[PDB]
RNA sequence: AUGGAAGUCGGAAUCCGCUAAGGACUGUGUAACAACUCACCUGCCGAAUGUACUAGCCCUGAAAAUGGAUGGCGCUCAAGC
């Protein structure tokens, strides 16, 4: 009657993600096929991008979620064309994301974020912006975020 | 520069009676009877304070004022080691050939002889001698483990570094090669 | 033995039991040692000794001035010749060396 | 039993695959793990895939 | 009893003072004054 | 091209790259493509490799 | 070394005549020399040096200061 | 001095921080003063303090200082002619050790209760003394050293073991495990860690930390608080037994 | 160095080869038939070179 | 290692097409919505213009794409126009003789195909027909001996031209990539050359600080430009043929005429 | 990007929050994690220190080959400077 949390990372829309799991789910009762195609039902929403998947595992079954996280969000955002990972390596997230979406974002990831504004998780989300390489309103987000904390722009409160 | 006064405090226990005559301490106490002679280095020992002991030098170089702090260790250890004394546990570790520790004390001497066999099976016997005052027990609470106690920490450290000089690995790769019997704790035996 | 055997044995059976004890001395002494090497030896050692400590006293201030100074071609080339290894580069019809030291016919 | 996390089709089709080198050379599929599941536990198709 | 470690293992080792022979000569609001004074004529 | 191979492969990829601690290479580099050229291509190395070998003994 | 148990030959602080005489006309040429090379040197110098100053841990630099500011005040109103 | 110890320059990214820290911290506090109806002083006391991460994420809209001691006496004002406000230097007579202020607008009861409910498990700091006795079994050493049972449990990490070792117990390396005595609990005593009544050392708490045994708590006590609208200190039940300066 | 530690492989003896995925007990198979110290791992490629 | 498509009209971006791990030194845009980059990462690819997804991506090189060209590039610089020297009444019409001006200079077998020729460091070019081959180069073009810096093809498709550090110039058949004939005379590396519209000539610009004007027909120099003081870095043939300049260390415009 | 790569095999960026402070990490470590450690911060303590240069005197700054030379004994708060 225990249950055991397993967080991972997967590409969504696949279904060798569960490679790495038979080893350990394996002695736990799992069944890799079918966990494996429960997560890309999961993930089908995320083709494309590397995502965190969370398994709760209790009576020999596991169910699935999809814990957002910061660079998944801002990627998916990016509305970048889609793409064979196996052929189109070395790519780069250098498209535009809007300000408003960075507004939309910070309030997703509010339930992970410790700051004590809506202004502080959308800087943090600039930030792993900036880590990205992408644009914030056709200019750099490290400008957007200076911009933000010296008063130009105004980020609505909750 | 030559400074014009200098000075270091020892605590003595109520249990200690510390005696220094032409710079050569004696220190008694409930385990024994240390000595020591200081007479190598100018220093002038006084009674500050009941139960403490003053140590000063006058006209001396920055080396001068430098050696009393040697001399407060010394004779604090001294103090610790008639008070609660000083034990250090050694382990000897072996991979194929087990190591066969022998302890006796030479009734003659009165000193404690160990003797060490079968170090990576090698046919001679090694033999060290203590320095008096260090007593030397295999421990029953742990597998493979010597105890040397004693009063005197020069002693008891000398005495353990002996054993550890001597079982010495030779041409080999130390990587591979892990026998030996090391100093595992220091401490005091109270 | 094959492969990474010693690594191998590291994992299995560990080091001998005094090994961090003696490296940690060791580079404890090493202020000592490099100080006695530095007053002690003789000759060509010495003077060999003494140009590498040069080198690397030389090196370390630079490291040192780069860590400070963190928080702080030449020739106009086409495209294609960027990225390539370039040269620097950098009347009276005297020549470079107008004298020279004159050679005797006994030498 | 698929518990080191690749299918039993991929392994058949790599056995296939690396087939041409085992040219002149005797071959021996080893079914391991029969502590965990057996041959006979297998659905029918896939058995007559491998016989 | 010692409740931190020492780090060479010398555990009987008292908690030392540091080595200052100079100890005494000039006491600390003479040299506050004296650090205000050098502070102005610089 | 001969004179130049060399300084040519080790511009593209240097030996520091290649082998050691901080090597980078992950894929060899193969003269076959296919499991059949693969195949081929040993039957013909064994049969140069005895063919020297019978050279050699020759020799 | 084994220096203590086995020394070596010893190097003679005795002074030979012919490598004293030398080594008084080399020092000779050399003063000559650097003459020489002070006479012809094209290293710039400048007319007046950089002075020291005042030390820091003089008691009365302070008032020494205010010595220099009162005279530059005195001497500008007579001039 | 020709013979000294050389220091080492560090080539990390992050400096000391200097004046400016201060200068910063002075203003901080003198400019959250006039915004809060409250200021408490509270005091955790050898405590390893991690948890008021979470306190600060749980009462966001108050504002927590843990500062220096004597920069937030300066700050608030230790004598009245350099208060901030009126009544503040009648608060840092309780700041001594390690204190913090806690400027909020709630009402203190709420404050209070939120605090005395506040009950978290924690690492215990060297000079508590152990509630109970601790010893590892003999055998295989696992990773929580025996506080669950060995078959809920894993073995203990290879790379522990000169940590082990260097802490004081006589474990060793059998095939890849490690091992107290022999692997099959032969010819050794378990190792007792700390025994019931003795006051713990940094070894023994770094040993306890290893193999994750909690043998303390974090407790906030609050000592007073300030009123703005009142201008004066209200003394709380710790604030009555600790020693002032 | 590499060269010094590989293993020694004579091409012209009786040998068996034993191939596949990871994680299906080659390892396991090499060490209860053979004296070698290959090691036995969950995880895949804990076998890295040819022992 | 990005290659960034801007509206010009607004001057943003709309597609970043990235994938490359060295920088992209030449790009062409083809007539049929296709982008082709070469780059130090010794590879060239294909992309979707319209989508800005990669097609196809060569690694056939040995070491870096100095330059890429385009069977097409003599009438896409110019759209419509040419000789007439009238333009067409309006938009639809220009675009018209712009696309007929296009097919007809990329018409191989009656089909459509733009030819590609990369040239590298390797020594070597490789020559790509991706409608018809994909990814099978048409030819390696062997024969300089050390790294070709420009290439091109003439005007009515038969020839390619490349320019190389060996001081040569060499002509290949553009069709099968068969080498024809070497043009010597230089004595620096030669780094451009340009066609004429005539396909008859083409003028080399070299580091020896000369233009040299070569007859391909008959295979030998037909003219001498001397008179620049120091390198000549850029080289241009004009369109209707009146004038070739060249461009240089000198800092000084120079402009040839017959 | 990698079979794997979570600060720590690599390439490029290197920002924000919470801050008292904490690098998109200084090293040890793992297959990868974990674990430890450093930069930085707080508490205990208690008053002077740190860095680099300059000047003296001392050591090293290259030596062969019979046994030898501050002229010799010898000299160390000098019988040296
Ligand atoms: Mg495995």
């Amino acid at each position: 009657n225990e249950i055991k949390i397993i967080h991972l990372r997967a590409t969504g829309g696949e279904v060798g993600a569960s490679s790495a799991l038979a080893p350990k789910i394996g002695p736990l009762g799992l069944s890799p096929k079918k966990v494996g195609e429960d997560i890309a039902k999961a993930t089908a929403d995320w083709k494309g991008l590397r995502v965190t998947v969370r398994l709760t595992i209790q009576n020999r079954q596991a169910q699935v979620s999809v814990v957002p996280t910061a660079s998944a969000l801002i990627i998916r955002a990016l509305k970048e064309p889609p793409r064979d990972r196996k052929k189109e390596k070395n790519i780069k997230h250098n498209k535009s994301v809007s300000l408003d979406e960075i507004i939309e974002i910070a309030r997703t990831m509010r339930f992970k974020s410790f700051s004590k504004d809506l202004k502080g998780g959308v800087k943090e989300i600039l930030g792993t912006a900036f880590s990205v390489g992408c644009q914030v309103d056709g200019k750099s987000p490290k400008a957007i975020s200076d911009a933000i904390e010296a008063g130009e722009i105004d980020i609505p409160d909750e | 520069m030559r400074y014009i006064h200098s000075e270091e405090t020892i605590p003595v226990p109520e249990n200690v009676k510390v005696s220094i005559k032409s710079r050569l301490v004696t220190v008694e106490g409930p385990r024994g009877k240390l000595q020591k002679d200081l007479s190598h280095i100018a220093v002038n020992f006084s009674v500050v304070k009941k139960g403490v002991i003053g140590l000063e030098i006058h006209h001396g170089s920055r080396k001068d004022v430098a050696a009393l702090r040697t001399v407060r260790t010394i004779i604090n250890n001294m103090i610790i080691g008639v008070t609660k004394g000083f034990k250090y546990k050694m382990r000897y570790v072996y991979a194929h050939f087990p190591i066969n520790v022998n302890v006796e004390k030479n009734a003659e001497t009165g000193c404690y002889e160990v003797e060490i066999r079968n170090f990576i099976g090698e046919k001679i016997v090694r033999k060290v001698v203590m320095a008096p005052g260090v007593e030397v027990e295999i421990s029953k609470a742990q597998k493979d483990e010597l105890i040397l106690s004693g009063n005197s920490l020069e002693a008891v450290s000398q005495s353990a570094a002996d054993i550890q000089q001597i079982c010495k690995v030779r041409n080999k790769d130390i990587r591979k090669f892990l026998d030996g019997i090391y100093v595992s704790e220091k401490g005091n035996i109270v | 033995p094959q492969n990474e055997y010693i690594e191998r044995h590291r994992k299995l059976h560990g080091r001998r039991l005094d090994a961090e004890e003696r490296a940690r001395k060791k580079a404890a002494r090493e202020g000592h040692k490099n100080s006695e090497n530095a007053q002690n030896l003789r000759g060509l050692r010495a003077k060999l000794y003494a140009k590498q400590r040069h080198a690397q006293k030389i090196q370390m201030r630079k490291a040192i001035k780069q860590h400070e100074e963190r928080n702080v071609p030449s020739d106009p080339i086409p495209s294609y010749l960027l990225d390539r290894a370039n040269p620097t580069t950098a009347a009276r019809f005297s020549v470079p060396i107008p004298k020279v030291r004159g050679i005797s016919e006994e030498e | 039993s698929e518990q080191c996390g690749f299918s039993l089709k991929a392994q058949i089709n790599l056995f296939k695959s690396i087939k041409p080198l085992f040219a002149n050379k005797m071959v021996f599929i080893v079914l391991n793990k029969m502590d965990i599941k057996k041959f006979e536990e297998l659905d029918p198709e896939m058995q007559q895939e491998i016989n | 009893k010692n409740l931190g470690m020492r780090k060479n293992g010398q555990v009987w080792l008292p908690a030392k003072k540091a080595f200052r022979p100079t100890k005494g000569l000039t006491s600390w609001e003479l040299r506050v004054k004296k650090r205000q004074e050098q502070a102005a004529m610089k | 091209l001969k004179k130049h191979q060399a300084k040519m492969t080790i511009e593209r990829e240097p030996f520091s790259e290649t082998f050691g601690p901080k090597a980078q290479r992950k894929r060899p580099k193969l003269s076959f493509n296919t499991v059949d050229e693969l195949a081929g291509y040993s039957e013909q190395s064994l049969d140069s490799y005895h063919a020297r070998l019978e050279e050699k003994k020759l020799l | 070394a084994g220096t203590i148990n086995k020394p070596k030959k010893p190097t003679s602080k005795r002074k030979t005549t012919r490598l004293r005489a030398k080594i008084s006309k080399r020092a000779a040429e050399k003063k000559r020399k650097e003459r020489k090379l002070a006479r012809k040197n094209p290293e710039w110098r400048s007319k007046l040096k950089k002075d020291p100053g005042i030390p820091n841990l003089f008691p009365y630099k302070e008032r020494l200061l205010q010595q220099i500011e009162e005279e530059r005040i005195r001497r500008k109103e007579e001039l | 001095p020709k013979s000294k110890r050389a220091r080492v320059y560090h080539l990390t990214q992050v400096n000391k921080k200097g004046r400016e820290a201060k200068e910063r911290l002075f203003s901080n506090i003198r400019e959250t003063i006039p915004k809060y109806q409250h200021c408490f002083v509270f005091s955790v006391d050898n405590m390893r303090n991690n948890y008021l991460k979470d306190v600060r994420h749980e009462l966001n809209d108050c504002r927590i200082f843990f500062g220096k001691t004597k920069l937030m006496a300066r700050a608030l004002g230790t004598t009245p002619e350099e208060e901030q406000a009126d009544g503040l230097h009648r608060l840092t007579r309780y700041l001594t050790g390690t204190v913090g202020l806690l400027f909020t607008n709630r009402d203190p009861a709420d404050i209070e209760s939120y605090f005395s409910n506040l009950s978290q498990v924690d690492f215990a700091r060297a000079g508590t003394v152990a509630p109970r006795t601790v010893t590892v079994p003999p055998g295989i050493v696992y990773s929580t050293g025996g506080e669950v049972p060995p078959e809920h449990d894993v073995p203990v990490s290879h790379t522990l073991e000169p940590e082990l070792r260097r802490l004081g117990m006589p474990v060793r390396m059998i095939k890849g495990k490690v091992c107290l005595g022999d692997e099959k609990g032969e010819a050794s005593e378990g190792y007792t860690i700390c025994k019931e009544g003795e006051v713990l050392d940094s070894r023994q708490t770094r040993l306890l930390k290893l193999f994750s045994i909690c043998l303390s708590e974090f407790k906030v006590s609050l000592l007073g608080y300030w009123s703005s609208a009142s201008g004066e200190v209200t003394e709380l039940e710790a604030g009555k037994t600790r020693p002032k300066r | 160095q590499h060269l010094a530690r590989l293993p020694d492989i004579n091409p012209t003896t009786r040998t068996l080869l034993v191939a596949g995925f990871p994680n299906v007990g080659k390892s396991s198979f090499v060490r209860s038939v053979t004296r070698a110290d290959t090691p036995v791992e969950p995880y895949a490629f804990t076998t890295k070179s040819l022992f | 290692c990005t290659v960034r498509i801007w509206l010009v009209n607004t001057g943003r971006t709309e597609h970043v097409l990235s994938g490359h791990k060295g920088s992209v030194s030449c790009v062409k845009w083809g007539g049929t919505d296709l982008i082709y980059t070469g780059s130090h990462d010794r590879s060239v690819r294909v992309w979707d213009a319209v989508k800005g997804t990669l097609v196809h991506n060569f690694t056939a090189h040995g070491h870096w794409v100095n330059h890429i060209a385009l069977s097409s590039d003599h009438v896409l610089r110019t759209a419509y126009h040419d000789h007439t020297k009238e333009v067409p009444g309006t938009e639809e019409e220009r675009r018209a003789k712009a696309k007929e001006r296009f097919e007809k200079a990329a018409k191989i077998k009656g089909k459509v195909a733009e030819r590609l020729v990369s040239a590298s460091d390797d020594f070597t070019m490789y020559l790509w027909d991706p409608t018809n081959n994909g990814s099978k180069p048409v030819a390696r073009l062997l024969g300089h001996q050390n790294k070709v810096n420009h290439v091109q093809f003439s005007p009515d498709g038969t020839l390619i031209a490349s320019a190389g550090w060996d001081n040569s110039t060499k002509l290949w058949n553009a069709r099968d990539g068969k080498f024809i004939k070497n043009l010597r005379g230089h004595v620096a590396p030669v780094y451009q050359c340009a066609w004429s519209a005539d396909s008859r000539l083409v003028v080399t610009g070299s580091k020896d600080c000369t233009l040299k004007v070569w007859n391909v027909r008959t295979g030998k120099l037909a003219m001498d430009l001397p008179g620049h003081e120091d390198e000549v870095y850029a080289v241009d043939w004009a369109a209707d043929g009146e004038l070739v300049a060249s461009g240089g260390k000198d800092k000084a415009v120079r402009t040839w005429r017959n």
